[PDB]
């Protein structure tokens, strides 16, 4: 709601609050001077006013070369705010949770990564193939062939020389 | 959310990944305006009005509190020529409470 | 394969087209603040010239002037936050030459993942792109191994190289390339008596002496 | 920008679009540096591809490494190490200035030390070249006393008290840790200064740089538009400046931790992957081997460095 | 890794290989004297693998 209190205005939700006021004051207030607490003319009462619950947007998109399927995070928020998949970053609708692992393709938060298969899926990442090795006392593993593997590292070593008056 | 996305990307071409456009705020449903049960008029007209105007030497004051101010009317009449307010808006005066 | 991947695989120059991108698009909104009038009648000096006089076209410029200073401000620094991350780069981007191009470094996964050979360089617009020549061994074989060999009491363990038996004899051979070789004095020294390091084998060391000996 | 300059007024924000594209200039650079997080722990704990689980029996000829392997009657999968670090070190949120978690959990970053643990353990150095190849501890520390100058023969013929120093200098990390304040220093530090930092922004609010009330809501209720502009128009100004600042040096902070991930992405790398030669870079003394251990939002490694002890005079000749 | 010890990482420790290193307090800085080996008065052979 948009609330005017005696002038104090506002915008938010009024709770009951454990916050026991002292008789003289008449609403508190949080770091960097906003008002949290007040007790309301007409039955003084201690209303805690917190402002509507926020939360920001995000979008998984694959690309529009690809698809127009979206997929939106409201992240750090529970699923009774408005498939719908939770997270521990919040709540990701328009993909269907799997249960396979694969490697990362679009991060979305705590180890979950996002087109494929005609749909957008939200699944755990893939930290790698699992692979256990036969350790002993006594087993030696050495090889008896080899490979060469040219590998390309790329570095920066200069930007434009810009330069303004 | 996809048009969204390519309008604060200024372009149409959206790379694949995740981007961060707005923040999700529920818009207030309606507006509620709490207010004592104070009803007494404050004696703005025996101010205005008053019988004697004290000189600047020993100028009149006159404590008001613990009423409902009516600036509407005062602001309305044009008998004041000039009505000057510094830091708060004349217009709105009314809305506030002190 | 390396020419392959470069001219099939997109995004593959990802880690110069960013800087180049970040470099061009830190330009662009450089120019668009030109057309924001940071609270001004206009974004356009001359028509604030031409529609008023000096005496109060003084807090019109004033405005655009502070305004389109502060967001200079912002691109200086930011270039120059961006310049720091681009000489750390360029200084990594050196040493990488000098210890793989110019010589070889014994530095793990610096010259590129496996072991290490040689390294080539490749100019590319405004950056380096090295092909790290590394070895890699591919198949491996399992072994039974032994941290010592007991010979008539004397212990003896390999010069250079692990001890290997293929389950019936045993042989010395290199730490990453299969090479059995019958174990003889050469390349094991000996040290002490086999009774004080644990989890050893009986066997026999061959001495090149006693066959010509004989 | 919105919530934290103006909160829920079109009014200012009407006037905060008048700046241009400061806000999209803030939100990338916050971005940018959002993502090398997530590319700094990438690339300073994923350094192989697939994960390695420790052997079920702990054989390894008498070192006793119960103490860094993850736990499995733990129930956060970490080892008791691990463990007194989370628990050594201890850790703005309703202005718009919000954070975002981090993409590998916990679990995930542990899972990764468990792995190099166990690569290591397992297979001494080559799993980080190429493909993994067992090798018994014994030998493997008696090659790694090998790249020093100290031939096998010392390891083995002292296997058992090497072993016990070996134990008992693991005891004695935990004890460091436990009794020691401060220990996590460096983590407690820029854990401290970046919350300061967020805490000195959220106070700013306090301000009125200039203007009649440092809350908009009151003026936008007792001021006219047309002249309550310049009012909104200071506060903005000096919030938007504010915020620069903190913009600016957080990214020179994030420089520094950028130079810090990559110096401990090349250390695991050059200590932990295999042994380094360059003296007093994975450890004082002489060194041999090292373990990574997941800490909050920092790395801690273990660098086992051999140093010489009682010495002896001699008359020499070249 | 040039004073307290002898570095092979070639062109960190002074030009060409490296043999050892001396520090020198500088007024806000510090100078180092990389003693390194240079090698020269080459010969040609004929050479077979």
């Amino acid at each position: 709601v948009n609330f005017n209190f005696n002038g104090l205005t506002g915008t938010g939700v009024l709770t009951e609050s454990n916050k026991k006021f002292l008789p003289f004051q008449q609403f508190g207030r949080d770091i960097a001077d906003t008002t949290d607490a007040v007790r309301d003319p007409q039955t003084l009462e201690i209303l805690d006013i917190t402002p509507c619950s926020f939360g920001g947007v995000s979008v998984i998109t694959p690309g529009t070369n690809t698809s127009n399927q979206v997929a939106v995070l409201y992240q750090d928020v529970n699923c009774t705010e408005v498939n719908v998949f939770q997270t521990r970053a919040g709540c990701l609708i328009g993909a269907e949770h799997v249960n396979n692992s694969y490697e990362c393709d679009i991060p979305i938060g705590a180890g979950i990564c996002a087109v494929a298969s005609q749909s957008i899926i939200a699944y755990t990442m893939s930290l790698g193939a699992e692979n256990s090795v036969a350790y002993s006392n006594n087993s030696i593993a050495i090889p008896t062939n080899f490979t060469i593997s040219v590998t390309t590292e790329i570095l920066p070593v200069s930007m434009t020389k810009t330069s303004v008056d | 959310p996809l048009s969204e996305t390519k309008c604060t990307l200024k372009s149409f071409t959206v790379e694949k990944g995740i981007y961060q456009t707005s923040n999700f705020r529920v818009q207030p449903t309606e507006s509620i305006v709490r207010f004592p049960n104070i009803t007494n008029l404050c004696p703005f007209g025996e101010v205005f009005n008053a019988t004697r105007f004290a000189s600047v030497y020993a100028w009149n004051r006159k404590r008001i509190s613990n009423c409902v101010a009516d600036y509407s009317v005062l602001y309305n009449s044009a008998s004041f020529s000039t009505f000057k307010c510094y830091g708060v808006s004349p217009t709105k005066l009314n809305d506030l409470c002190f | 394969k390396i020419q392959d991947s470069l001219s099939s695989t997109p995004s593959a120059l990802g880690k110069l087209q960013d800087v180049v991108n970040q470099n061009a698009q830190a330009l662009n909104t450089l120019v668009k603040q030109l057309s924001s009038n940071f609270g001004a009648i206009s974004s356009v000096l001359n028509d604030i010239l031409s529609r008023l006089d000096p005496p109060e076209a003084e807090v019109q410029i004033d405005r655009l002037i502070t305004g389109r200073l502060q967001s200079l401000q912002t691109y200086v620094t930011q270039q120059l936050i961006r310049a720091a991350e681009i000489r750390a780069s360029a200084n990594l981007a050196a040493t990488k030459m000098s210890e793989c191009v110019l010589g070889q470094s014994k530095r793990v996964d610096f010259c590129g993942k496996g072991y290490h050979l040689m390294s080539f360089p490749q100019s590319a617009p405004h950056g380096v792109v090295f092909l790290h020549v590394t070895y890699v061994p591919a198949q491996e074989k399992n072994f039974t191994t032994a941290p010592a060999i007991c010979h008539d009491g004397k212990a003896h363990f390999p010069r250079e190289g692990v001890f290997v038996s293929n389950g019936t004899h045993w042989f010395v051979t290199q730490r990453n390339f299969y090479e059995p070789q019958i174990i003889t004095t050469d390349n094991t020294f000996v040290s002490g008596n086999c009774d004080v390091v644990i989890g050893i084998v009986n066997n026999t060391v061959y001495d090149p002496l006693q066959p010509e000996l004989d | 920008c919105t919530m934290y300059i103006c909160g829920d007024s079109t009014e200012c924000s009407n006037l905060l679009l008048q700046y241009g594209s400061f806000c999209t200039q803030l939100n990338r650079a916050l971005t940018g540096i959002a993502v090398e997080q997530d590319k700094n722990t990438q690339e300073v704990f994923a350094q192989v591809k697939q994960i390695y689980k420790t052997p079920p029996i702990k054989d390894f000829g008498g070192f006793n490494f119960s103490q860094i392997l993850p736990d499995p009657s733990k129930p956060s999968k970490r080892s008791p190490i691990e463990d007194l670090l989370f628990n050594k070190v201890t850790l703005q949120k309703f202005n718009g200035l919000t954070v975002l978690p981090p993409l590998l959990t916990d679990e995930m970053i542990a899972q990764y030390t468990s792995a190099l643990l166990a690569g290591t353990i397992t297979s001494g150095w080559t799993f980080g070249a190429g493909p993994a190849l067992q090798i018994p501890f014994p030998m493997q520390m008696a090659y790694r006393f090998n790249g020093i100058g100290v031939t096998q023969n010392v390891l083995y013929e002292n296997q058992k008290l090497i072993a016990n120093q070996f134990n008992s200098a693991i005891g004695k990390i935990q004890d460091s840790l436990s009794s020691t304040p401060s220990a996590l220093g460096k983590l407690q530090d820029v854990v401290n200064q970046n919350a300061q930092a967020l805490n000195t922004l959220v106070k700013q609010l306090s301000s009125n740089f200039g203007a009649i009330s440092s809350v908009l809501n009151d003026i936008l209720s007792r001021l006219d538009p047309p002249e309550a502009e310049v009012q909104i128009d200071r506060l903005i100004t000096g919030r938007l400046q504010s915020l620069q600042t903190y913009v600016t040096q957080q990214l020179i902070r994030a420089a520094e931790i950028r130079a810090s991930a990559n110096l401990a992405a090349t250390k695991m790398s050059e200590c932990v992957l295999g042994q380094s030669k360059r003296v007093d870079f994975c450890g004082k003394g002489y060194h041999l081997m090292s373990f990574p251990q997941s800490a909050p939002h920092g790395v801690v490694f273990l660098h086992v460095t051999y140093v010489p002890a009682q010495e002896k005079n001699f008359t020499t000749a070249p």
